[PDB]
RNA sequence: UCUGAUCGUAUUGGGCAUCUAACCUCGAACCCUGAAUCGGGUUUAGGGACAGUGCCUGGCGGGUAGUUUAACUGGGGCGGUUGCCUCCUAAAAUGUAACGGAGGCGCCCAAAGGUUCCCUCAACCUGGACGGCAAUCAGGUGGCGAGUGUAAAUGCACAAGGGAGCUUGACUGCGAGACUUACAAGUCAAGCAGGGACGAAAGUCGGGAUUAGUGAUCCGGCACCCCCGAGUGGAAGGGGUG
RNA sequence: UUGCACUACGAGUAAAGAUGCUCGUUACGCGCGGCAGGACGAAAAGACCCCGGGACCUUCACUACAACUUGGUAUUGAUGU
RNA sequence: UACUAAAAACACAGGUCCGUGCGAAGUCGCAAGACGAUGUAUACGGACUGACGCCUGCCCGGUGCUGGAAGGUUAAGAGG
RNA sequence: AUGCCGUGGUGUAAAGCGUGGCAGUGAGACGGCGGGGGAUAAGCUCCGUACGUCGAAAGGGAAACAGCCCAGAUCGCCGGC
RNA sequence: GGGAUGAGCUGUGGGUAGGGGUGAAAGGCCAAUCAAACUCCGUGAUAGCUGGUUCUCCCCGAAAUGCAUUUAGGUGCAGC
RNA sequence: GCCGCAGCGAAAGCGAGUCUGAAUAGGGCGACCCACACGCGCAUACGCGCGUGUGAAUAGUGGCGUGUUCUGGACCCGAA
């Protein structure tokens, strides 16, 4: 910068730490799984991976955006609140 | 070769979930008994990366 | 001799009849220079923002200069 | 003469305030009533 | 019996003394050796747990090595200056150079802060022991010619000047919207909530009439929160707030 | 050595000292022997001045190192006080 | 000072000081080894002065060198 | 007096604003007007000026004459003002 | 022009090697180059500096200012 | 394996939200369409969320050209 001290200078640095041991999950959404399943019926992990909405050999979470009217008895990790609410006032179960 | 990024830009700058740039501000680590709370709360937060250093701001980040 | 003081950019901001929104700082000043009038505030330092949104108006009100906003 | 002093709560002896006296003029320990946002209201504070 | 003074078995190190056997001798003699002032071995004469050397450690060290030794500038050197505040230059918005013309700052105040209430100064005239040009007193005249913690400028007599009572807002969580601005910074801010001060209430209060009294990032210290915790539980270490 | 060439002078003007521009004046073409006033003549990317780089030298500049030197410990044992 | 400087510059005989007791001090070398010297303080090395004559004054505060160890400060080790 | 801010009309194609790609420039000069420094000298030096030209602008005028006056070269013509 | 029996001149053979040698001392000499020789290699060293960078036409068209700077003949952002 | 497929937070974590905060306050970041109709409350109208269309339009990724850039000698030439 001509000598002056650069921007990447004299800035702070960012605060906090990263998570060495953070788990991430791979999410979709009762939406998603409405317009990928019309006729309900039970759905899997391997089911949401053969229809492309999540990536493979990842932990998958259910999120709750969108609106579901099909009954599926989904099975994943670690479901929402919002999504599993959504599941059972549309008849189907959330089970881990 | 593969190309390498900006050790202290990286440590430095982030990306939002659209793209923009952040930082934080200076002039708030130490000597802060004579500095009002307005001032220090001015200083708080992240905020957006100027228009004037986006360009080299995003060189450095890539 | 040689040394000098940042010139502080002081003076009026928004002149008579512009449309201004609350909070818009109108006039800097040393001191009271202008006073303020209805719907228009000081500030630490003698800034004479504006309290509503309005039009500037200056007027005079026994012998002090006053800006006010009219809505 | 004008050092840098930190006022505590006298409750939860947290550090909240910090500001300036002059030795000279207050030898002894400053005491203030000050807003503790741990207790949530108005305490006595002493100088540390 | 903190037992100072102290005794005997343990134990130990520090001095001193002696010894010889480690080690040392470019003292001597003999052999390898036929030709050897090398070397090695044997014996002897001395020194001797020292010296020398390895590792650790303090000192000294231009003997050697690598380097540094700012800028501005009516050429360079000499001298001076470098950041912040105020005025003029500056041409009636803002801004504007010079090694142009003048000054200030690197603080101070626990009240010189907040709030409620009250008051008006300097100067001049007249009279009055010390007291006089000028001390305190009384009566007139006096609208700002005093005063403002501190430079100057802009303000303040409606007082921001002077006096008294109570107090700590010299708060916490925020902040629409603006000034200024290459960026980084800097500046103002109504209003909301908590918990308070003063005030009968309306209200005012996030230091000081305003503008100087200050230093980015990195790296560390401290208090608090209990956020991560390298198999697990802790811990070390890190993280956030101040 | 050499950008050219059918390369005058005066007073001007111009990157302020003009063969080459202006206005004048003078001069037939070409050689030979001489002089050295100019061609800011030739030779040397000025040795003087400034900026940057380098090198070597100095020292109570900085940081190192060799050398010299201190103590501990090992090599390293015995007996008295 | 080969190739712009021959001198008042260097050397010198003489002088003083300092070091060296002997594979000395000093120097070359990591070391062994070497020179010093097949020498031994009337010798060797370093520094300054510079035939000869007359002389070489005062100052030990600074900095070096030499010597001393009462006190202060101070490393590793020991101790824990 | 000018200049500056806002606003309502009228006019004006190659104005303006946002966001991206690619730049160059950051030694300016002279002239007019207002000033500082200097001796109110400098072809001197430092500022201002929705001032000009040169830079990067040829053509006509000023004898010649970057920066002064007139005027901005798409090309051709032995036309005119 | 100086020395020309001497600290003389000279032939042959040999020795000292680059932060090293050698020097009656000039930073002198070490193969016509010495305030650190020469050769090859690192190596296509580095140079904010100087020079150079090759065919065409069409449209548009600057700047020499501000802030910062171990900065002033460089560069970053702004301006155009 | 990489990129796209959800973000926010220092992180635990939560998730069309999330962080700060006592706050269901305000803010930061992120998602969320309307040139419209119909039923619902709505207003004179304009829309405000929902069910559909009047069909309201997103989107990334891989290859190949070009400009600029990074690490390489990096447009070419040149020291002491
Ligand atoms: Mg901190
Ligand atoms: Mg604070
Ligand atoms: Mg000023
Ligand atoms: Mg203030
Ligand atoms: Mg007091
Ligand atoms: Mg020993
Ligand atoms: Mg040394
Ligand atoms: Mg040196
Ligand atoms: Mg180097
Ligand atoms: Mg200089
Ligand atoms: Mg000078
Ligand atoms: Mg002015
Ligand atoms: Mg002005
Ligand atoms: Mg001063
Ligand atoms: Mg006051
Ligand atoms: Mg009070
Ligand atoms: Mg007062
Ligand atoms: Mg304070
Ligand atoms: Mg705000
Ligand atoms: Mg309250
Ligand atoms: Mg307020
Ligand atoms: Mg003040
Ligand atoms: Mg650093
Ligand atoms: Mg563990
Ligand atoms: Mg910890
Ligand atoms: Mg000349
Ligand atoms: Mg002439
Ligand atoms: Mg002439
Ligand atoms: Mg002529
Ligand atoms: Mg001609
Ligand atoms: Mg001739
Ligand atoms: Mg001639
Ligand atoms: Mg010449
Ligand atoms: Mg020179
Ligand atoms: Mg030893
Ligand atoms: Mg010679
Ligand atoms: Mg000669
Ligand atoms: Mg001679
Ligand atoms: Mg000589
Ligand atoms: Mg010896
Ligand atoms: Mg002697
Ligand atoms: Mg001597
Ligand atoms: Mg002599
Ligand atoms: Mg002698
Ligand atoms: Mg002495
Ligand atoms: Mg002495
Ligand atoms: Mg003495
Ligand atoms: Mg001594
Ligand atoms: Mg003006
Ligand atoms: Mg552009
Ligand atoms: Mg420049
Ligand atoms: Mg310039
Ligand atoms: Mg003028
Ligand atoms: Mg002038
Ligand atoms: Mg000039
Ligand atoms: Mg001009
Ligand atoms: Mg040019
Ligand atoms: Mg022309
Ligand atoms: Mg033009
Ligand atoms: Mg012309
Ligand atoms: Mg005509
Ligand atoms: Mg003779
Ligand atoms: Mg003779
Ligand atoms: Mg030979
Ligand atoms: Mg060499
Ligand atoms: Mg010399
Ligand atoms: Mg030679
Ligand atoms: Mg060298
Ligand atoms: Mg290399
Ligand atoms: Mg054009
Ligand atoms: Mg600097
Ligand atoms: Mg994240
Ligand atoms: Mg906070
Ligand atoms: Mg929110
Ligand atoms: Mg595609
Ligand atoms: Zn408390």
């Amino acid at each position: 910068e001509g000598g002056q001290m650069p921007i990447h200078m004299r800035l702070p640095k960012l605060k906090g730490f990263r998570n060495r041991f953070r788990t991430e999950y791979e999410i979709v959404n009762v939406g998603d799984i409405n317009r990928l399943f019309p006729q309900g019926g039970a759905v899997g992990v391997d089911d949401l991976v053969a229809k492309g909405a999540v990536r493979k050999n990842a932990l998958v979470k259910v999120l709750g955006d969108g609106k579901l009217t099909a009954k599926v008895d989904v099975s994943a990790h670690k479901f929402s609140g919002s999504a599993r609410a959504k599941i059972t006032a549309a008849g189907g179960s959330a089970t881990e | 070769p593969k190309a390498k990024t900006h050790s202290g830009a990286s440590k430095r700058f982030r990306r939002t979930g659209t793209g923009k740039i952040v930082r934080q501000k200076a002039n708030r680590r130490h000597l802060l008994e004579h500095k009002p709370s307005t001032r220090t709360r001015r200083l708080d937060g992240r905020t957006v990366v100027a228009a004037n250093d986006t360009k080299r701001v995003t060189s450095l980040l890539n | 001799n040689g040394r000098d003081s940042a010139a502080q950019r002081l003076g009026v901001k928004r002149y008579g009849g512009q449309v201004v929104k609350a909070g818009e700082i109108l006039v800097r000043q040393r001191g009271t220079k202008f006073h303020p009038g209805v719907n228009v505030g000081r500030g630490g330092d003698d800034t004479l923002f504006a309290k509503t949104a309005g039009a500037v108006e200056f007027g005079i009100k026994r012998g002090r200069k006053t800006v006010s906003i009219v809505g | 003469v004008r050092p840098k002093i930190t006022l505590a709560c006298e409750v939860c002896k947290h550090r909240n305030y910090i500001t300036k006296k002059n030795r000279r003029n207050d030898p002894d320990r400053l005491e203030l009533k000050k807003f503790c946002p741990n207790c949530g209201k108005h305490q006595a504070h002493r100088e540390t």
